[PDB]
């Protein structure tokens, strides 16, 4: 566990539709919520392998299970019962067993993903912003929408605005 | 002051899934992994319907007994149905031996036609082949017997030597079942066959088997205190078969040409046939997935998802829903 | 100047598991997944007893051998148990038939009731039935025979066609054994039988059988030239069974009126029986356990964790402990 | 793997008697181990719940596993046989790896447990205290119990403390 | 200024791998879990050579047809090989008893000697030992037989009663194989035999079988209408086995002392047999490794790993290869 | 996943050919890569164990599968057939699915190595050095071949260096 889904950022949000993980901004020209498109969809490709990978490595064959024994052939009619029963035992628990330990793996990765898209953001603007906590970024700057769409596509520009920041942080 | 909060989704939804750390987790997005739906039918399996015996088994089917006439015969089948009131069989008491087997043997066939191997008008000139016939038996309130067999009984006080080939020239191997009787005492051996004493004989190139009458009272079932036993073998392609016998033949009429398949079943139910194709069929009816796992029923035929005991196996796709 | 650090569990323990990644790694709390551990008894197997053999076997048992008469028989029993030194079963010797079928049908009954089907005094009035004893089956330093059969001798110098029908009106399924005699010599057969050439002839609505004496010289055993086979059959309730014969029967004294379970079976060991309850029993002794796997032995009867050839299965549950 | 256990944070704690996880402090008042019973108690419930996963998923079914051939039956003892052989190789090598794999999982689950909680507490506090390592906190002021029982159950008042700590902070 | 930089390795490579969450990654390293080659040979298993019978199946080399007398046949064997091309079997027709179980009690031994239980020369002074060869068993082109049977026929007009006895004094169990002779016609019998009606039993201390001849015309089988059984069992050490006769009796003269091993196989293919170790063998050929997992062949002999249908189970050990 | 390899230290250094994970100074001296060879000796040693599990595990015991039946015997062979047809799919679909998971699990195993090696360093170095990004810090002092040695064995001294650093920092 990473320690950001249901923990320093405490909640999700349901007004966020288009995606998994995203932001959501707030400055002088509005506000609103807008998904992290490539870190959703790359999460969706793997997911759905994972998903694929499960279902499809089964080895399917034709069989036909029954089989039907005389009063006098009682010994490989238990005989054939334990085949089908020890069969049963593996198969149930190894099923029970992998979807238990996958289900564990796959809210991590989720956690995970969170966690890395803060730390992308965070290392973008270090002090030209504070570190609120709860996932939030508070500007010490006048951030357009035109600098928020450029801090979610990774571009950035810290020099820009480093002076502004600054100047604005002392007080 | 500007701000630019990081998060995750949330929604409607109530899907709830296990891990191993945490029960009952309530997650977005979810996909089932266990097929637990059946469509209550017995269905045709890979395109080809399987066999309904309804009234019969498999041994008063292949025999002809009486009441499966009103059934008809396909020329190939998937797998066999039987139901829970399939209760007409040898409809004259005894042992028809290695009886399994053959139902295994007959449980799939891409080919099949039944042909009269020893016709009747012309195959018995010597003996009779038109009494014959028992109350254990009884077709049209009447006295009958089984189709694809003759009870050769004497004619006038005189049962010859009978003596019999047929030669497999069907391209396909070809069963051939036979009937011996076992009267209950001396006097009715002598009123069917004349010579007390006497013999049967069978034989291939690959089987041989002499019989003899083992003549006694046994308790009376369907009013008979007689027995008759019931025999089978397949004859290969090129190969013949030879009868031989000087009394208590149940000779052949009817054979059957065949071509196995490959390992089906018999499945016992009185859940409907349908047209409906499938690739996975249970007593209880077929299954319509890709999903690795099931627990409709252990006992299936086809390309069959893994059964198991699990109640729910579902997958979080999507991540924990908190709101 | 004031401090708070963050830290983590250390501890007296030595307890160690293995990873993937590493092995011998000490941790601080720990649970073992592996039942090594069985109490070296015979227990009572779902709150009831097995049925214990001690000096015979099955065969010894439900014939009874004069040394097996020591022995109570129950009711019911979970599972059935000889020893090593269960040597005494079939003392007249022979072929036992079906004989492995029979131990797994009587490897767990609900309901036994072993009754006179055909009493000594009344029902062999035309032979002997006193005679018929053998050094082969010694019970007071004298010669004896089975309990539970009856060899019918010829009575002065005459051995009358035997006929005899019992009726299963017990409501529960009965199992009647007897025995064939095949006799070492021709004057061997006419001491014994007055007639040479005879015939046993046995049936009920689903079983008939005749069987004709092979007279011959066999190895000695147990100083006997001849032999004994031993038969059984299933009589259903409202069924009969019949037995007709000109010599070399040894006929039924006592049957069985049973209910049968389902599969359990038949353990052999020396581990002593003992009043305890329990839900998986090895040879060795019983296994108490929630743990799903264990390592005492393959062979088990009950709900059983799964047999592994692990020595050591322990799960992490606390943290490293480092100090 | 979190870093944290056998890592920045070097050792564990004997004298911490009563949890997994927790805190020693030191002030003017004195000084202790104290752990966290939250996130232990949270660790408990999630650790057991996984033992009795891989208990109770086993699925047991009545079954007497031992058959007894005739001498002519040679090929059905050996069939019999091959079943019997091939449970066991199964059974063995899943059990034997389940547990290996499990117990890696088991060993960073607790890693992480202390590493989320270091960093709960440094997001707390923040420049009010110095980030020594070796998983401890240097206050720039005076942490009496109250305060200390604060950070401990995440009610810190930044505030509070934020000026006397600054004016500390110089030298 | 001065600089400190953190980083990973990157190489050559381009060894991918699969996991769940993504499909073909390229790794630094990587390392192969799946034997998908062989050696394409027959080898020894565990140092110790095969049986192999080439032009014969294990019925004509035991029997001794005499297509298989230009074979050599070892003391010790780990496991049997027949080809495709095996097809000299058992020359006079008929029906070889539990052969299949035969075949899996011989299919390793750890001593074997064949011996003449009954010399040709001195144990049959009242019946013709020579005589007794037949075209459907050709030697140098006359007509010929087993070697290690005989085919005892009259001498002059008289088979009197034969009676031969062998006592177990080899300290292994011995396996002794006879035969039994159905003629074609009464003529035939008593051209070979004087006595019409006659009958063959055989014993040891746990065998006991009465034998009698079924004369009849069978479809001609190596120019055969008459058949001949072949039975076998195993002398236990200090036991004895006997013959009685009046006719019919294809008489042992070779019989083989064993110690049998433990369940090995026998593996059907022309793969040819080298001087080789491995302790895996396929019938594709052999396997060397300490891989858990292989895709060659499902029925192997030895300590193998086991058999998957994957095609490729690469397993990484260094890390994603990014350039 | 941990958020380094392929992430915020975006590619791997085909120069660094001595072992898996490690550094590249450069100072008046020189410059050049250098590999961690105790964190990379420890990844080897516990991946090796790995491997072996996996392999050394399995319980293999000398038996012969195949099996021989008369044509009476259908049932049996079918029953036989049952039984390998069984164990194929089984082992076929754990194989398959061990690889997955432990390859995941292998190459996460790494990323975290890698991450927890840069926060060693971070941890050292604090405000004597720049958090460029891409994995790399950037001093503000003279760092010679004894001062690297001595960050790369983690005997750092930020005393020496820590008044250097600051009046160069300012700049
Ligand atoms: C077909 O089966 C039916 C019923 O399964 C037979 O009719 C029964 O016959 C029994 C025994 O002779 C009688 O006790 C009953 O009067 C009948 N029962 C029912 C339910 O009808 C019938 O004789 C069978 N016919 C053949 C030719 O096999
Ligand atoms: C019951 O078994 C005992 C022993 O199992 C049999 O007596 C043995 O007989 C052998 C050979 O006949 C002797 O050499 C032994 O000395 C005997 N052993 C013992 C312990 O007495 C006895 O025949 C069996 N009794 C019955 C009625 O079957
Ligand atoms: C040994 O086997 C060969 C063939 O594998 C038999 O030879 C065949 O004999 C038949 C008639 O019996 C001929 O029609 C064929 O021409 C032969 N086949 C081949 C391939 O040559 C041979 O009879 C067998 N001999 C013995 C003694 O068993
Ligand atoms: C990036 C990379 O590794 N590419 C290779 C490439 O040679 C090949 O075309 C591909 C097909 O899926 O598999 C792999
Ligand atoms: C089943 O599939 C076969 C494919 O050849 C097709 O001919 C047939 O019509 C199908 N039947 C139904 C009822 O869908
Ligand atoms: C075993 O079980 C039975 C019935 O379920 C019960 O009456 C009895 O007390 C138990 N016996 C022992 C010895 O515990
Ligand atoms: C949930 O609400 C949405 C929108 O209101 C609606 O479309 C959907 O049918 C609802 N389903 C559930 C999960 O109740
Ligand atoms: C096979 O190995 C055995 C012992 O390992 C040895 O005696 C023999 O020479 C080897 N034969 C081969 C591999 O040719």
């Amino acid at each position: 566990l990473f320690g950001a889904i249901a923990g320093f950022i405490e909640g999700g949000w349901t007004g966020m539709v288009d995606g998994w993980y995203g932001y959501h901004h707030q400055n002088e020209q509005g506000s609103g919520y807008a998904a992290d498109l490539k870190s959703t969809q790359n999460a969706i490709d793997k997911i759905t392998n994972k998903v694929n990978s499960v279902i499809e490595k089964m080895n399917t064959q034709f069989t036909a299970v029954g089989k039907e024994f005389n009063h006098l052939e009682k010994r490989i009619e238990n005989l054939n019962k334990k085949v089908d029963d020890g069969f049963l035992d593996i198969w149930t628990y190894n099923a029970e067993l992998l979807v238990l330990l996958e289900n564990e793996r796959t809210l991590d990765y989720h956690d995970s993903n969170v966690k890395n898209l803060y730390e992308k953001v965070r290392n973008q603007l270090k002090n030209n912003a504070k570190e609120i906590g709860n996932g939030c970024f508070e500007f010490y700057h006048k951030c357009d929408n035109t600098c928020m769409e450029s801090v979610k596509n990774g571009t950035y520009d810290y020099p820009k605005y480093s002076e502004e920041a600054k100047l604005n942080r002392e007080e | 002051s500007d701000t630019l909060c990081i998060g995750y989704h949330a929604n409607n939804s109530t899907d709830t899934v296990d891990t191993v750390l945490e029960k009952n987790v309530t997650v977005t997005h979810s996909v089932n992994l266990l097929e637990d739906k059946h469509n209550g039918k017995l269905c045709k399996l890979r395109g080809v319907a399987p066999l309904h015996l309804g009234k019969c088994n498999i041994a008063g089917w292949i025999l002809g007994n009486p009441e499966c006439e009103s059934l008809s015969t396909a020329s190939s089948w998937s797998y066999i149905v039987e139901t829970s009131s399939s209760d007409n069989g040898t409809c004259y008491p005894g042992d028809f031996i290695d009886y399994e087997e053959l139902r295994e043997q007959l449980s799939s066939v891409s080919s099949f036609e039944r042909f009269e191997i020893f016709p009747k008008t012309s195959s018995w000139p010597n003996h009779d082949s038109n009494k014959g016939v028992t109350a254990a038996c009884p077709h049209a309130g009447a006295k009958g017997f089984y189709k694809n067999l003759i009870w050769l009984v004497k004619k006038g006080n005189s049962y010859p030597k009978l003596s019999k080939s047929y030669i497999n020239d069907k391209g396909k191997e070809v069963l051939v079942l036979w009937g011996i009787h076992h009267p209950s005492t001396t006097a009715d051996q002598q009123s069917l066959y004349q010579n007390a004493d006497t013999y049967v004989f069978v034989g291939t190139s690959r089987y041989s088997k002499k019989f003899k009458p083992e003549i006694a009272i046994r308790p009376k079932v369907r009013d008979q205190e007689g027995r008759m036993n019931y025999y089978w073998t397949l004859v290969e392609p090129g190969d013949k078969i030879t009868f031989e016998a000087t009394g208590n033949l149940v000779v052949p009429r009817y054979a059957f040409a065949m071509e196995r398949n490959a390992g089906s079943g018999i499945i016992i139910s009185d859940t409907p046939v349908h047209d409906c194709n499938t690739t996975c069929q249970t007593p209880k009816g077929a299954i319509n997935t890709s999903l690795p796992f099931q627990n409709i029923h252990p006992i299936t035929i086809g390309k069959c998802p893994k059964y198991v005991k699990s109640t729910k196996l579902r997958l979080a796709t999507g991540l924990r829903n908190v709101p």
